[PDB]
């Protein structure tokens, strides 16, 4: 139960250098090593043996130490660097490792992007089959900031919404969906249904009507 | 290093997976929880396991047929998480103090070669400390992640819906057009565009969890607006805990 304690969350510049500490519980017995994780990858062995790196690495991943505590350094910090970190150690004999705290990294600097909003009404084959969903795709955009509001006739709808938190896409902008799950009769009981999405001191809103098709 | 075995496991039971290949480890994590060691065994046998959780954890191997086991008895909700199978690098470090010498740095081969030596050759029956230990484990590879639910539920295979691009939802020179993937469970459901062939411009998002304790999903691409009245577009839906595949051809609305 050895504790390898990280900061939560740590930013740097892009371009610039960042550290990411992992500090024990209190005679540091055993070799830190580093793992990346990006959501949707499996995690990414960076650092072993405090400083040496692994296969595939780049040169601006370096590692240290300072009695109880191992740093790992990103010198030129890039927008795929945004992902979990997690340090380890054995602390024994035992064929068993202790896993740090864990940190999130942001980087900050990045161009800003404002989000493409799509809004789908629910399709002909869903409405047949008794339901209706409202899809609101978001992409795009940059920071992955946004809030998500849904509007029957203008008037705000908070039931039967879903939102997922933003992720990053594979070009290292950030996408978020939403949803408003009706039945086909709430479906036609009003003229029009809105998705707004705000982001940065700006709201796009895209609207759908069961009279006209999308 | 494959992840093999149920996606859901009921409570009380004991989770079992496999790792096929061709020193083995599991890793696991929780959602929004940090990674937590399981275990490991060489090719002389020997197994290690979290000392917090060696009550319920079993692993073996079967050189033969290459294939690494865990087995977590008494699961509950708490041991809900990604599983990772893993390969494992574990080297014991031996050094002296400084000044002090290795028994063999000296010359000296005999007993006690390997403890440390305050007195080097002279008269070497001297002062004898054993050598520090310093301990270096770290993970060499890691493999994809088998998700795990632990849930009385019951699985369900999902309903696939097509986001049809229109003529007022286009982007001049670009277009979305997507797969509503609803009320499923477990997780996950994995979407792919023509079989893998369609990889730009495609986004899969995390799933929502509703109300009706079923999750759903969407995944969308970007494609050109030119092509749309002839290209052919097909999300691939995988549900393996209900070994559902689903393939879904989505064409643009006549509007």
């Amino acid at each position: 139960q050895a504790v390898l304690n990280q900061p939560s969350s740590v930013s740097g510049s892009l371009g610039q250098r960042v550290s990411i500490t992992c500090s024990g519980s209190s005679v540091g017995n055993g070799y830190v090593s580093w793992y990346q994780l990006i959501p949707g990858s499996a995690p990414r062995t960076l650092i072993y043996g405090d400083t040496s790196r692994a296969s595939g690495v780049p040169d601006r991943f370096s590692g240290s130490r300072s009695g109880n505590t191992a740093t790992l350094t990103i010198s030129s910090l890039q927008a795929e660097d945004e992902a979990d970190y997690f340090c380890a150690s054995a602390e024994d004999s035992s064929s068993n490792a202790v896993f740090g705290s864990g940190t999130t990294l942001t980087v900050l600097g990045q161009p800003k992007a404002a989000p493409s909003v799509t809004l789908f009404p629910p399709s002909s084959e869903e409405l047949q089959a008794n339901k209706a969903t409202l899809v609101c795709l978001i992409s795009d955009f940059y920071p992955g900031a946004v809030t998500v509001a849904w509007k029957a006739d203008s008037s705000p709808v908070k039931a039967g919404v879903e939102t997922t938190t933003p992720s990053k896409q594979s070009n290292n902008k950030y996408a978020a969906s939403s949803y408003l799950s009706l039945t086909p009769e709430q479906w036609k009981s009003h003229r029009s249904y809105s998705c707004q999405v705000t982001h940065e001191g700006s709201t796009v809103e895209k609207t759908v009507a069961p009279t006209e098709c999308s | 290093l494959r992840e093999s075995g149920p996606s859901l496991v009921k409570p009380s039971q004991t989770l079992s997976l496999t790792c096929t290949t061709s020193t083995v480890g599991w890793v696991r994590q929780a959602p929004g929880k940090a990674l937590e060691w399981l275990g490991s065994i060489d090719t002389s046998g020997t197994t290690g396991y979290n000392p917090g959780l060696k009550s319920r954890l079993s692993i073996t191997r079967d050189d033969s047929k290459s294939q690494v086991s865990l087995s977590l008895s008494s699961v509950t909700t708490a041991d809900l998480a990604t599983y990772y199978c893993t390969t494992v690098r574990q080297q014991v470090h031996k050094t002296c103090p400084q000044g002090w010498r290795f028994g063999w740095d000296c010359g000296f081969h005999g007993y006690g070669s390997d403890d440390c030596y305050e007195d080097c050759i002279d008269i070497l029956s001297s002062q004898t400390l054993s050598a520090e230990d310093t301990y270096e484990l770290h993970v060499d590879a890691w493999g994809q992640g088998l998700l795990v639910t632990v849930s009385s539920a019951s699985t369900k295979g999902p309903s696939v819906f097509p986001l049809a691009p229109s003529s007022k939802s286009t982007s001049g020179g670009t277009a979305a057009l997507g797969c509503l993937v609803k009320d499923y469970f477990p997780e996950p459901v994995t979407v792919s565009w023509n079989s893998g062939a369609l990889t730009s411009g495609v986004h899969t998002f995390p799933a929502v969890l509703q109300s009706s304790g079923l999750y759903s999903l969407s995944s969308v691409v970007t494609v050109p607006s030119s092509s749309l009245g002839t290209q052919t577009y097909i999300c691939n839906v995988n549900h393996k805990p209900s070994n559902t595949k689903v393939d879904k051809k989505v064409e643009p609305k006549s509007c």
